[PDB]
């Protein structure tokens, strides 16, 4: 598992040659873009389920198949393991959102996912939904003015639009 | 008919010319895009029928044509009416999967606006009943192939219309 | 032949010496399914598949909105003058003539609504109907009816 | 096939929502449930409604069935059809009113 | 599923053994019982919707602000009231099947595993649930043995939910 | 037919 | 650890056909390779997940593996993909306006000052 | 190429040309004794229906 | 209508019509004022056979009332009954007409093609006809509910 | 279209394009990167212009709001922003075209005879344009204002 | 797993419905039934080993392939692992003819034997002969007057006959 | 008639939307375009003589339709000839200058082939003239904007036949 900082690393030992200055002037940058990124992960773990919770009911709004009998996402065990399923893509988006890469998120949830929602016959495109749901709460969540100095979040925002474009694409 | 095999063979036949690379990258084209062309209509025909059942549903439902005089009462032209979203959703399928809309141009869209202004079917109760399942069908096959579908079901639109 | 298919021992043949009568053919077996064939990323070359952080360019609230419009330059915007210098002097004949049709009144009977509905549909084409001229070639020239050869020669 | 489910005259095999045949067991395709309903007879198979009592006890045994006993190969896996034809031809039946 | 007959087979199957006579004792008394759980599932199927009405009625007389509260969980829309009676119908459909079946399977294989999650993350309240089927267990006016079933079954699902 | 489309109706 | 080959599937499913649920999870608790890595207490892990500085490794276990597999998908009363056909929109047409009517300005009509 | 100047009117026209493509196209049902599956003979059945009552 | 019914029969076989059904000609418009008698019966009495026929239909039959049937709800259930009297209105059609080609036309061809695309069990309709014809018959004489009691079983006979 | 006018008087003239023409169509087709940045504008800001343009018609014109008016009620006011919407919508139209064509053929050609059948004063429509033509004006540059400001007047020159 | 009951509320809840009257008079049929059920239950259970020691006796004898030096059977394990597999087989006969769905039979046993039967390289029609010879005996047991009133029973033998059939079927 | 710029907002107004950027991208198409379609219409109209000259004498002279009989036997008929060849050379480029050839739909094609199948003027012979025209006048303007010549003199080929 990298972070930004170890796939550098990890990139300049594969090559084998050191750090230049232009690489660690890329750090220290990333450095003070790094409470922004606190400012934003705080955010989203707060308050992480009105996300979930907002989202499947958008979900379930929009889409009235799961919750009718004979639906994939419908028994009390059903729908809270469906509920639950939201809320570890969102637990991993909010990881990969800390360590400015996307391994963890690709090595822990989303590698094999595929595989698994085929073999269970779930619609993966309801999940797709879902994860563009969460991924609208969540932005909007992020470009919230209250109680913080104001700064510029677009490269962030955009960033980890980028960590939920790539679970949306992995289940898709 | 033809697919889009059979229209390239027909560009390129018709021009005397062989196969050239531009042939050869529309042959690539839809090489490329057949499996997913064959699971989207594998999906569609398991659930045609509920196809149809939730795009009358949508689209008739709660409208002055199931009142006395539209043109949907009586139970010989509700079944007719179901028949014709049964011959809708078919041919989309067909022109789907053949990858080119000649089939709708053959077996379809001849002599139907005619048919229709004959007997006294609306039109645009009938594009909306096409549109309920375009939204039901991408609903079913998912993003990609609902692209698909909806170029074939706007095909038919554009041609009652 | 050479080691034993995925699942016998090599001492041990099940089919040692099995009758023709009662022999089952051995399905083919590879470990293609089993977890250590997957490939992973090579990472002791300098290939590491994951996209975070390094790839997000930095952008400020400003660049967005500029790059979501139209982008503009000085030739194009320099001929925008060089057309509305042309058309200058056809736009004001074209609102005088249009406050000199609407405001003479024909005043006949109006069709639908009441006092409106005339002879003419308001805000309506000449040019339709005027441009369009039957022209009887070899006959008295009802137009212009320009001849290719006709020039002499 | 939606008639024979609102209905409730039998359970018809149909494509699963993916579009792969619904099977049973993995072997073979469109298999289905059978057991304790096929041998409920239901009122809609048949045409006379008015007789009621079946007038006998059955009672099984086992007949010698002479020829039509079909032949099986020797020391080999018999046909599954050859054996069904040998448990076919050796079924005897007695009626005691 | 969770039935008498697979409580049965399923442990004389963990065993490994046949189905010796202890199995077949209880496949008897749950053929004897079973007459009156069916008479008792005909008369709830037979006035299922006055019941879930009548339900909705008692929890609305009940908790009064619920119809007042403006929110998307409480009853306050016409969906609200829909989702209402809808949900107060499954634990009738689920009682039902657990007069059928003899058992409490269908009920907890459908409906028990995992509630609580559910009732946490839309903030649905038990004790909602708790007074609608007080009021079923009031008003299905059935008798004798196959009241003793339907009071049993719906008993058990008042214990799950507190 | 005893059921008839008139537009008139 | 991932089964070795098809056969020990094959083998162990008959152990767990005849001697029953309980005599298979002794055989795998009280066997020694059980008994060589956790000992009596300790909760059952991953075994070399990730090799080392790779960033992959492996589907987790629980993952990779899931209830209701692909061979018994197939069978009879699986989750649908449509069926029920609510009704509980009532009059949607009245929630999704078109592009020609107003109702949307009349949104517009209720902001004006 | 020279034919530098063929274009989609003219090649729809030169495709669509002769008797229509419906020849090739059409599907004649033989109850042959051979070949004899009860589905298949329903789909003849079936097909003498749509033919005559169109 | 009786009256088509023969002119149709003697014009695909390019005749005139035939003395032996020219005689039930005359016999049907004899019959008239007894048929206007009962459809006017039928007709004033349509709410108590409506209600009284839904009522038995549910009672017999608490599949469709109950959650998760085609008719539960309340704007389910009033088109149930709704159904039940474009029945009963047919039936009077039927029997003014002298034949069930009203009946046939405009309420049993492609019916079920049509429950079957709704969902609807037909048998329960098929139970709910019986039902009003067993009130329809508890409203009229003997040979009176005979004749219209027949009517209602055609329609039983076309639903199943 | 500046293009079909070229045409439809050249083809009346029975003659080629003339040297003056074509080159009104390239200084035409060389200014349109600038005009879609226009109505490019004039398409993202139609809420303001739709409504801050109704509240100044309504403000300045309080007859048609007035109970007896014709905009009196919240469906008739929603109708009347409704027409401005269109007409804002017609301008892009005629600004993308680079002439009144558009405009004058979806718009304006027979439009008092539909607005005196609707029982409304063309003035208020007028004044309504006007509105939306001030804050149009307000949202553009000095000389893109004048230009989408001139379109803007051809419709009132239309209306009155 | 399922018995019918289970299978008729399983597929009254798949769909969402109550139960019609209609089932619960199909239920209670079987019910009827069920007192004859057990009694065919109870003569398999007793006589199950003298049914697969003769059927393995008939099988031997019948095909003299199996006992012999490489045959499938030619080891006292292999032997033992045969009778055993009979065993199992016999054992699940008598529990979907108890369950009345042929449901737990499939689960449990025959669902993927075949690829099994085909991964040791054992004749698989050598096991539907054993099967058919299973079906002989215990049928002609099933239908043994002895100790038991007379009645008629002709359904639920050849329900059982379904099980087996099922079984020969479901190896080959 | 309509231009491109009209077509697309045909097309948008239909809809009821506004402008798309499909439809910024299509009038981006257009106004790329504009600047060839200009001067490949300059060209025409200097040389449309000698496009005609040199199309009439591949295409007709020396031939049964010049000899008497022919439908081109006197001179009234040489020159209705020649003036029709004119007209087709000059609303091809006023089709081409538009980007849609809406223009030969109203005024060309509309009882064209009633009308020489009236007169007797073969069509046959027509039709090779105008491809003759084709051929003469991309040989002029070039390649890119011979293609584009080249659709609407075909338009016209395929209006007739
Ligand atoms: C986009 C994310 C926001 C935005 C964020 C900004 N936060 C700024 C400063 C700042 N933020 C924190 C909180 C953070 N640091 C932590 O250690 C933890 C938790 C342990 C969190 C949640 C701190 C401590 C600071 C700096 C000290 C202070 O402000 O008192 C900030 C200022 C710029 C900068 O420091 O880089 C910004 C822009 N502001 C925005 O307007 C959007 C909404
Ligand atoms: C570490 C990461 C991690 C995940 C991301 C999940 C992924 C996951 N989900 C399920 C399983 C499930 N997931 C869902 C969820 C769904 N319900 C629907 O209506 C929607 C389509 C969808 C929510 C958006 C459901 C319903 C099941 C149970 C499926 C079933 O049993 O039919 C399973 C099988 C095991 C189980 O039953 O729990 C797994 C591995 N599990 C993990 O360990
Ligand atoms: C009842 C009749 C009957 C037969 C006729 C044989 C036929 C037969 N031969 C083999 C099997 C074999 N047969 C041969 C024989 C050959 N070696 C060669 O060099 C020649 C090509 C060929 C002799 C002419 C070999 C070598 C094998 C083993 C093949 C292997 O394992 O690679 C097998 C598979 C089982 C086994 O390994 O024994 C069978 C069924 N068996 C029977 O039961
Ligand atoms: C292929 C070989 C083959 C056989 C060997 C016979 C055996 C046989 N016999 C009977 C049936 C019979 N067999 C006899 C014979 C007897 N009468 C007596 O006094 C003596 C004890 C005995 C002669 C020695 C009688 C009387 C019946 C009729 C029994 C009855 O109906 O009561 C039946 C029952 C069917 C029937 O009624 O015919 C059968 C299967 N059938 C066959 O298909
Ligand atoms: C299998 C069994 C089963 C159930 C028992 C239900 C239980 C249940 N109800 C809701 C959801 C809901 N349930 C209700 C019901 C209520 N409205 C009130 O005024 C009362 C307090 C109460 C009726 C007595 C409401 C209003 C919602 C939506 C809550 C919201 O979105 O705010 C949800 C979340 C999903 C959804 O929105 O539908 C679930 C799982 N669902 C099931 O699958
Ligand atoms: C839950 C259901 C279930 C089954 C149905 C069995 C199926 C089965 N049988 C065997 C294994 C076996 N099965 C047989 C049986 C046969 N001997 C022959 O002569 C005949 C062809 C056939 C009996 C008709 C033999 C001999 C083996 C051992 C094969 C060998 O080791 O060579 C194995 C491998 C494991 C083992 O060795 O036990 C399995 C999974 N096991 C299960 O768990
Ligand atoms: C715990 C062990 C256990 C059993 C072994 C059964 C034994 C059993 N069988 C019946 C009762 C019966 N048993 C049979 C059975 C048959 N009759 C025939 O003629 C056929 C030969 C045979 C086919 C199977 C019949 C027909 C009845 C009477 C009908 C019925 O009760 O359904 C009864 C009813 C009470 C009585 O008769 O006194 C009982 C208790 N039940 C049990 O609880
Ligand atoms: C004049 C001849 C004629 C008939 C009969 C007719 C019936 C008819 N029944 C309908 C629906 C329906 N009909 C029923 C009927 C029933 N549900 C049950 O369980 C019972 C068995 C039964 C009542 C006795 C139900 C529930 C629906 C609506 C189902 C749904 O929309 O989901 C509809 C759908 C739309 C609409 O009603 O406007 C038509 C057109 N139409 C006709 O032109
Ligand atoms: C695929 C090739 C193909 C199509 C598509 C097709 C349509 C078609 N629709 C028809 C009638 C009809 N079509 C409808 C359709 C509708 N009624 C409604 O209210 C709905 C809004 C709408 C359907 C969405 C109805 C009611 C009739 C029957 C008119 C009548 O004969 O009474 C008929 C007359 C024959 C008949 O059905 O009796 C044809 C031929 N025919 C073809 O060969
Ligand atoms: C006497 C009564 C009678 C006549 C005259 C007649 C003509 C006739 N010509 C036909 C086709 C045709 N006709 C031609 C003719 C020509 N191709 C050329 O290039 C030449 C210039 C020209 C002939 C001089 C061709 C190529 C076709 C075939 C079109 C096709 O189906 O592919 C067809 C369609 C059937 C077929 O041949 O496949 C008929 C029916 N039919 C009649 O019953
Ligand atoms: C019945 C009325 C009628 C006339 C008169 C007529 C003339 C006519 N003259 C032609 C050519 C011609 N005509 C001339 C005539 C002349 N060259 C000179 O220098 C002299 C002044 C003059 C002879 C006195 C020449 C040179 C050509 C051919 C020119 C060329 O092809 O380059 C052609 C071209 C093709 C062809 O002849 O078949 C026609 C059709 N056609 C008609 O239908």
């Amino acid at each position: 598992m990298l972070d930004a900082f170890a796939k550098v690393v990890a990139q300049a030992d594969a090559r084998g040659e050191f750090l230049s200055n232009k690489q660690l002037n890329s750090l220290e940058t990333m450095i003070g873009e790094g409470n922004k990124r606190l400012d934003i992960v705080n955010k989203i773990n707060s308050n992480a389920s009105t996300i979930v919770t907002n989202s499947a009911r958008a979900l379930f709004a929009e889409q009235p198949q799961l919750i009718q009998p004979g639906g994939n996402a419908y028994t009390s065990r059903r729908m809270a393991a469906c509920l639950r399923d939201m809320e570890i893509v969102l637990r991993y988006v909010s990881y990969a959102m800390t360590a400015g890469d996307s391994s963890v998120l690709d090595d822990r949830c989303l590698n094999g996912l595929r595989e698994t929602y085929q073999a269970l016959g779930t619609p993966g495109t309801s999940v797709a939904v879902a994860i563009q749901k969460m991924k609208e709460a969540s932005i909007a969540l992020a470009n919230d003015l209250n109680g913080v100095p104001l700064g510029d979040c677009s490269s962030l925002n955009s960033e980890l639009a980028v960590y939920f474009d790539r679970a949306a694409a992995a289940v898709v | 008919m033809q697919d889009a095999i059979t229209a390239v063979i027909n560009t390129a036949d018709v021009q005397g010319k062989y196969l050239d690379d531009n042939s050869l990258d529309k042959l690539r084209g839809y090489f490329e895009t057949g499996e997913l062309r064959v699971r989207a209509a594998a999906t569609i025909a398991a659930n045609a029928a509920t196809i149809i059942k939730e795009s009358v549903a949508k689209a008739l439902l709660y409208s002055d044509i199931t009142r006395p005089g539209g043109n949907m009462y009586t139970t010989r032209r509700y079944a007719a009416c179901i028949r014709d979203l049964d011959y809708y959703l078919r041919y989309a399928t067909y022109g789907m999967l053949a990858g080119d809309p000649s089939i709708l141009d053959e077996r379809v869209l001849n002599g139907l606006k005619e048919t229709y202004n004959s007997l006294g079917v609306p039109i645009g109760a009938t594009v909306q009943a096409i549109q309920a399942m375009k939204e039901v069908t991408a609903s079913l096959v998912g993003t990609n192939a609902g692209q698909e579908m909806a170029v074939y079901f706007d095909y038919i639109c554009s041609g009652l219309s | 032949a050479d080691l034993p298919p995925p699942g016998i021992p090599s001492g041990q043949d099940p089919l040692d010496n099995a009758p023709l009568r009662h022999y089952v053919p051995r399905p083919v077996e590879t470990y293609e399914d089993r977890g250590f064939a997957t490939i992973l990323p090579r990472t002791w070359e300098g290939e590491t598949n994951t996209i975070g952080a390094g790839d997000i360019e930095p952008v400020t609230k400003e660049e967005v909105e500029e790059s979501r419009k139209v982008p503009v330059d000085a030739a194009s915007t320099g001929a925008f003058v060089e057309y509305a210098r042309m058309m200058k002097e056809e736009r004001a004949q074209a609102l005088a003539d249009q406050a000199r049709r609407n405001s003479a009144p024909t005043s006949g009977r109006p069709t639908c609504g009441e006092t409106e509905g005339t002879e003419f549909v308001s805000n309506a084409r000449p040019i339709l109907v005027d441009g369009v001229k039957v022209v009887e070639y070899w006959g008295v020239p009802n137009g212009p009816v320009p001849r290719l050869f006709g020039g002499p020669g | 096939a939606r008639y024979a489910r609102f209905q409730k005259i039998a359970e018809p095999a149909v494509l699963s929502p993916t579009g792969t045949p619904m099977t049973e067991i993995p072997g073979t395709p469109y298999l289905g449930s059978v057991g304790a309903m096929d041998f409920i007879a239901q009122e809609e198979e048949s045409v006379a409604f008015w007789k009621s009592g079946p007038s006998t006890t059955p009672v099984n045994y086992k007949r010698p069935s002479g020829a039509q006993t079909p032949n099986l190969p020797y020391n080999t896996a018999a046909p599954v059809a050859a054996i069904n034809e040998a448990q076919e031809a050796q079924k005897g039946q007695m009626q005691l009113s | 599923m969770k039935t008498p007959i697979t409580e049965a087979i399923a442990s004389a199957d963990s065993q490994g053994r046949f189905l010796s006579n202890a199995e077949l004792q209880s496949i008897t008394g749950r053929y004897q019982r079973a007459s009156a759980s069916l008479e008792a599932a005909k008369q709830l199927t037979g006035n299922a919707s006055r019941l879930i009405t009548g339900a909705a009625q008692a929890v609305y007389t009940k908790f009064p602000f619920v119809t007042q509260m403006p929110g998307p969980t409480y009853a306050s829309n016409a969906i609200g009231k829909a989702k209402c009676a809808r949900d107060i119908g499954y634990y009738l459909r689920m009682t039902t099947y657990c007069l059928v079946v003899g058992a409490t399977g269908p009920m907890d294989e459908y409906l028990v595993a995992g509630l609580e999650e559910i009732n946490r993350s839309f903030e649905l309240s038990p004790s909602w649930y708790i007074a609608a089927l007080e009021n079923i267990k009031n008003d299905h006016g059935l008798s004798g043995q196959a009241a003793n079933e339907a009071n049993t079954y719906l008993d058990y699902a008042i214990n799950v939910l507190s | 037919g005893y059921g008839a489309y008139s537009y008139i109706t | 650890r991932e089964i070795y080959n098809h056969r020990e599937k094959l083998a162990f499913a008959v152990i767990i056909g005849s001697q029953g649920l309980e005599a298979f999870i002794d055989l795998l608790i009280n066997s020694e390779e059980y008994e060589d890595n956790f000992g009596d207490n300790m909760i059952p892990y991953q075994r070399r997940r990730i090799i080392a500085q790779r960033s992959k490794g492996e589907i987790p276990f629980n993952l990779k593996t899931p209830r209701l597999g692909k061979d018994f998908l197939y069978k009879q009363g699986m989750p649908q993909l449509l069926w029920a056909g609510p009704v509980h929109r009532f009059r949607p047409q009245e929630q999704s306006p078109k592009a020609g009517d107003p109702a949307l300005f009349l949104s517009m009509v209720q902001d004006l000052d | 190429k020279d034919n530098r100047n063929l274009s989609i009117f003219n090649l729809k026209q030169r495709v669509s040309q002769g008797v229509t493509s419906r020849r090739d196209q059409l599907k004649i049902f033989e109850f042959c004794k051979e070949k004899n599956q009860p589905a298949d003979t329903y789909q003849i059945l079936r097909a003498i229906y749509r033919q005559v009552f169109e | 209508s009786i009256v088509t019914k023969s002119i149709v029969n003697a014009d695909a076989e390019a005749r005139y019509l035939s003395p032996g059904e020219l005689e039930r000609i005359k016999s049907f418009v004899l019959s008239g004022q007894r048929r206007l008698r009962i459809a006017q019966t039928l007709t004033e009495n349509r709410e108590m056979i409506v209600k009284k026929g839904g009522q038995q239909l549910f009672q017999k039959r608490t599949d469709v009332v109950s959650p998760g049937g085609n008719a539960y709800g309340e704007e389910m259930t009033a088109t149930c009954l709704r159904d039940l009297d474009y029945y009963l209105r047919l039936v009077t059609y039927g029997i003014v007409a002298g034949d069930v080609t009203p009946i046939e036309e405009i309420g049993l061809v492609g019916v079920k093609e049509m429950y079957n695309s709704l969902g609807t069990p037909i048998s329960g309709v098929s139970e709910g006809v019986r039902c009003m014809k067993d009130v329809a018959c508890s409203l009229l004489s003997g040979e009176d509910s005979a004749e219209a009691g027949f009517y209602f079983d055609y329609t039983l006979g076309a639903m199943q």
